[PDB]
């Protein structure tokens, strides 16, 4: 997921 | 950290690598002698019980007699929303306590309710991506940010580095944002990619729980 979040 | 410089040697020994193997997974800050203060996803699905909580490092591509490795006593979470990625700040209490030494110190915090607003410059830390090319960084690594309220929520605080592609990627997460010699962010998520250049880079809002951290750290 992009736009919805891209937890590292 | 993408598009980054190089850190002094142990320039930030409030500089801490959460270790699962012996590979760096997530970095964290010493807030005091034996409290660490980190992301939450960091240890969501990670079995704590053998997270080594290495101090005062450098070059984690091998061992530096300086390090102190610490493992995980208490897990303190204050509601993370694993979904909504809100609230992604976990304190971990320390086995033991940490020596004070010029490679290890306790960082510090602002106040409760302290908001930076647009404009304020910040530097962001962690052992993550190297960058572009070359993976995790074998060296801690530094990058100069600018906090943007735009794309954004205030249950975060977010960092853009306008004018090249950098900031945060995989690895820094529960990594410190230093503003003005105060931690005021903790690397949570990235929207889009690590350098996107469009989308700011979101850290966990230090500020709105402090009152939380002192209850458990005093
Ligand atoms: C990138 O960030 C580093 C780190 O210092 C930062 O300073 C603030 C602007 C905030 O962003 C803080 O969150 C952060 O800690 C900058 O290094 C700093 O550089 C300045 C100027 O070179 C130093 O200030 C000087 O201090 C000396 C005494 O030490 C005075 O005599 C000077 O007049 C001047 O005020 C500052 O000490 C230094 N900080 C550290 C920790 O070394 C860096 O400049 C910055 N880069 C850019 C392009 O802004
Ligand atoms: C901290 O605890 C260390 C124990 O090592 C680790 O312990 C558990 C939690 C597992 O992660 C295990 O795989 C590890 O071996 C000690 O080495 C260290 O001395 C302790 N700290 C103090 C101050 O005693």
């Amino acid at each position: 997921v992009s736009s919805p979040v891209s937890t590292m | 950290i993408v598009g980054g410089r190089r850190a002094r040697p142990h320039a930030w020994p409030f500089m801490v690598s959460l270790q699962l193997r012996g590979g760096h997974f997530c970095g964290a800050t010493l807030i005091a002698p034996n409290f660490v203060m980190s992301a939450a996803h960091c240890v969501a699905n990670v079995n704590v019980r053998a997270v080594r909580v290495v101090l005062g490092a450098h070059n984690l591509s091998r061992r530096e007699p300086t390090r102190q490795v610490f493992a995980v006593q208490r897990i303190f979470e204050n509601g993370y929303d694993p979904v909504n990625l809100l609230n992604d700040i976990v304190i971990l209490q320390l086995n033991g306590s940490a020596t004070i030494n010029a490679n290890v110190q306790v960082a510090q915090l602002p106040a409760q309710g302290r908001r930076l607003g647009n404009g304020v410059q910040c530097l962001a830390m962690g052992w993550g991506l190297l960058g572009r090319n070359r993976g995790i960084a074998s060296v801690l690594q530094e990058l100069n940010v600018t906090v943007v309220t735009s794309l954004c929520r205030r249950s975060n605080v977010c960092t853009l580095v306008r004018g090249r592609q950098a900031g945060v990627c995989f690895g820094d997460s529960g990594s410190p944002l230093v503003c003005n010699g105060l931690i005021h962010g903790i690397a949570s998520f990235v929207r889009g990619g690590c350098a996107s250049g469009l989308y700011p880079d979101a850290f966990a809002p230090v500020a709105q729980f402090v009152n939380w951290i002192d209850s458990i750290i005093q």
